[PDB]
């Protein structure tokens, strides 16, 4: 049985789907799990009353958005179930596991119930006839074609860099850090109570993450330009309120680099990667610093990569030529290299056949992720 | 309509709707980034060869 | 097994009685409780001492008429019931309690009292088989077919700003405000004596309510229209007397937006409205400008919904696009839409069923309608 | 200056006055702006037109009371001048700003904006030397004695958990909220609606609170206690009207534990408290387990700490003893204890010379009242 190899991204910022040979991710969504936050007595409202999709990506305010995936780590399983029963949608698939040659994800050093449990839903409620939980920097390898290189990626919290080196084996040096904009944007509903804007809702959240996305730059020098007069851009509001910003908008992702803002006992990302730097060797740094790729849709900003580099200028060592190639679609970018992969053929010995999950599990997990 | 002329309690004249008025990424592009696209079909036929 | 129902659409003022699946309410006449006033001599002198309809009008000013309704809340229970055998009578019903479901109308957040009172009527002394009460404005978005939608409507001593959606229960959104034009003919009675004319009969308040319903309107603008000099129209009493008017037609309506003249701490509803739009969601507050749902035949007025969209033009901000659905038949609407309702197999798990009422009672009553 | 200085004992719904050294805020009186609601067209009537103290605290339905603090956030601002003045009445103080020194007191995360406008007040209209303006918790710690705590106030739309230990500056463990009693007031203003009483004024919302503060408390037995029923024991008004107080004494004050019954998804600030717990160390927890302490006006309910106890005894796991601390002058704990720190010597070092803090803007005290 080979057919068309499934694609799933496994996003924990925005997940995506679609299969193989695709060169765009058909359904693309984000982490939420609604259901109404009021309860509907006349009929009107929409069926199944759990909506994810459509119906939750036009309701707002009306469904109770909730999240499993705490630092990219799914605990309400139930959640990940339903998504998994929207996968085949009539919008989205109507097939079937079983129908098809199946491709996960994975970031690493997760607790090995996460993806154990995962596979027991893909090989019990669905049954995928063979199928493997690869890795997520592979995936932009790919997009890069590199085989060489530090991968940084960004969900909705969490954020690290991966130094690979034509896949191998170098688990130490190779890092993994569970941080990103989902308090960075919950730092700003603090802003927001800073100011008297009174924000605490989740659909409300998605509404400042999307003004997240789209009023906060990246001011390169941190108090340099923090210490400012600040205009205090007045966004106007999607309903049309006129609302300020201040220097918030580069001050709340200074907090990814200066995780003390939030009290946090960190180093910053690239830091990390120095650490990483320091994991390798001499001859392979230089191969690293001419290799660094950015990926993840947290890391969209407005003068994002020129003001880390600049702080990794800040921290490289003696003119060191730092290189840091870089792919448009950082969300594309990830879900094609997977696409890739899936239409890579030689997955034969990677992937692990449904008996043999049922023989083994973790032991088949480790086997073959090893 | 029909009811409009049915009824005794209807009044008439009634424009039923009133409304208003109506009328009618970028660092990507970022010099220090070395952003690079990748025609996946190409650099995939070229590596899917490597039978690993 | 169950019968055709009656569609029975009462109200704070006027009530409209019609079978299930009509589509005329075949029995309408206001809500009042007359009964003479003089000392009967001669032989076919009517009997009954309560009289109701061509008896109302035929002795106006004979019979002492009675408004229990304290804005819609009844006290006359028993002349309740009177009323219902007026309608049970061979003029309206020609039936029994038990011959036919009933279907009947409430207003929001009334006391439960006073329901669990009428369903000791419709259940012990009436015997109804199986019924439900609810909101009227339910029943005219059936009516329009809408879904999504801010419902404005006023009884007749009663104002209800009820925003919404899908049948959702948002109570904490939707309003109420228990005044309105009965409260603007006893206001037209404040000018009577303004312009010295003793006539507080209930008769002489029908035919204040006559004048009224008859000419009024809402000039858009309060006193720029208000501030210059009439011409009192001479108004010719159906006595065959006539007495003049003046601005006093339109300034009536203006206590609906600017309850201070009566002395009260009100808004005008309409900024009730403003304030509920405000309990919603920011982008869903712009839905509800197109969700914009007008009844109220106290609301019935020339200019009415235009000063209305003009108040909000001053009031609301921009990105704002008021879409008004204002019927002639906005009594109806509620009275039609409960004709849906009785159309639809829903009430099959909607009613109200006779049986654990006589085992419950009040908490079956609460677990019937919520 | 050397003279007793003042401590703005700033409630949020009462907000009492006072000086340092004395043991007894010097007058305690709410938020109420009353200004007349009629036209005093008879000559020998009373002065005024703005009412702070009896004239208010004697008259209420004729006066348009008002309340600007949004949940504390105030929004009048003259109003707020017109009070200080009366802080300087002739009952009141018959002192100057300049004689006196100056404390305020204030919720943490508020706006700058207030404390540039209280800047504006005593800094131009009043000129107080040494004027400092502070958190409110700490206070309440100087007044225990602790250092370490966890400081639960209670105003009237503005209630949260402050964990404390030895003054050190935690404000992402630290939690701040603004909810209480008002709308839980209101919500039984909606009650009242619910049981037939026509009630719209605040000065009916201040004889409910008079109920809300005498004849309600917490049953620490939600539904056990909830589902059952009550005789509604007999509440008398002003005239000493006859109104059964009913099971809304505990079946309100419940939303502060159910947040959701209003809709307003929260959890019952206990459950905040064990955010609190989450974010500060495992043996450290023990002692905020055994540091609590519980202040503010709205504290007094009977069972209300032990509801809560009960609430966390439901979430705090095994062997953990916990120990709450609610001292019997709550809102005066605040005051004492400002009365405390007012009386030191160290102090001085906290606010910053009047006229050149004036120059030097705003942000140097803003970074000083941490
Ligand atoms: N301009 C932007 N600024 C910040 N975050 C963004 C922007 N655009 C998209 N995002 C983020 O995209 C993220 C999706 O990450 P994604 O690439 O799906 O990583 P993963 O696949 O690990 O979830 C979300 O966390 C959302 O916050
Ligand atoms: N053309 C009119 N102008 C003003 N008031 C009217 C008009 N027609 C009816 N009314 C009054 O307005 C009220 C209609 O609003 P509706 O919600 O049906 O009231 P109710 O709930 O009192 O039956 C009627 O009770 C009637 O007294
Ligand atoms: N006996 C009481 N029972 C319940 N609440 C009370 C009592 N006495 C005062 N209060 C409450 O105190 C609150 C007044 O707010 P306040 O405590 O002055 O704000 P802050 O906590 O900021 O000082 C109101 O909620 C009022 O109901």
């Amino acid at each position: 049985i080979a057919n068309q190899p499934v694609v799933i991204d496994n996003g924990s910022g925005v997940i995506k789907a679609g299969f193989a040979g695709d060169q765009i991710p058909k359904y693309c969504f984000p982490n939420y799990v609604g259901r109404p936050k009021h309860v509907r007595v006349m009929a009107g409202a929409l069926e199944g009353d759990i909506f994810i999709g459509p119906k939750a990506e036009e309701h707002r305010g009306l469904l109770s958005i909730r999240y499993p995936m705490e630092h990219g780590i799914v605990k309400d399983w139930n959640d990940m179930e339903r998504i998994w029963q929207y996968v085949y949608s009539k919008d989205q698939l109507q097939t079937f596991s079983e129908e098809h040659p199946v491709l996960l994800t994975e970031a690493p050093l997760n607790p090995r119930k996460n993806r154990e449990r995962a596979a027991e839903v893909f090989f019990e409620t669905f049954n995928v006839p063979a199928l493997f939980i690869s890795m997520q920097a592979v995936l932009s390898l790919y997009a890069t074609g590199r085989t060489t290189g530090v991968v940084l990626d960004s969900g909705d919290g969490v954020t690290h860099a991966v130094p690979i080196y034509e896949g191998f084996a170098m688990p130490h040096s190779i890092m993994r850090i569970d941080i990103a904009g989902r308090d960075v944007s919950r730092f700003l509903r603090l802003y927001l109570r800073k100011e008297g804007y009174d924000f605490h809702s989740s659909s409300e959240f998605e509404i400042v993450k999307a003004i997240k996305e789209r009023a906060c730059y990246l001011s390169i020098n941190p108090q340099k330009d923090e210490t400012l007069e600040t205009e205090k851009a007045q966004y106007y509001l999607p309903d049309g309120s006129t609302i300020e910003i201040g220097p918030s908008r580069f001050r709340a992702p200074e907090l990814l680099f200066r995780p003390d803002l939030i009290g946090e006992e960190s180093e910053g990302i690239h830091e990390v990667l120095v650490f990483a730097i320091q994991k390798s060797d001499m001859d392979l740094r230089r191969t690293l610093f001419s290799n660094i790729v950015l990926s993840g849709g947290s890391t969209l900003f407005k003068g994002f990569g020129d003001r880390l580099l600049s702080e990794v200028k800040k921290l490289a060592p003696k003119d060191v030529k730092i290189r840091i190639s870089a792919p448009q679609e950082r969300l594309y970018s990830t879900w094609i290299g997977g696409s890739i992969l899936a239409s890579l053929d030689t997955f034969k010995k990677m992937w692990v056949s449904k008996k043999e999950y049922e023989e083994d599990g973790a032991r088949s997990i480790h086997r073959k992720t090893f | 309509d029909p009811k409009y002329a049915d009824l005794p309690g209807i009044a008439r004249n009634e424009p039923d709707v009133y409304e208003t008025s109506d009328l009618p990424q970028e660092e990507l592009t970022s010099t220090s980034v070395e952003h690079i696209i990748v025609n996946p079909n190409a650099a995939y036929d070229k590596f899917k060869d490597k039978r690993v």
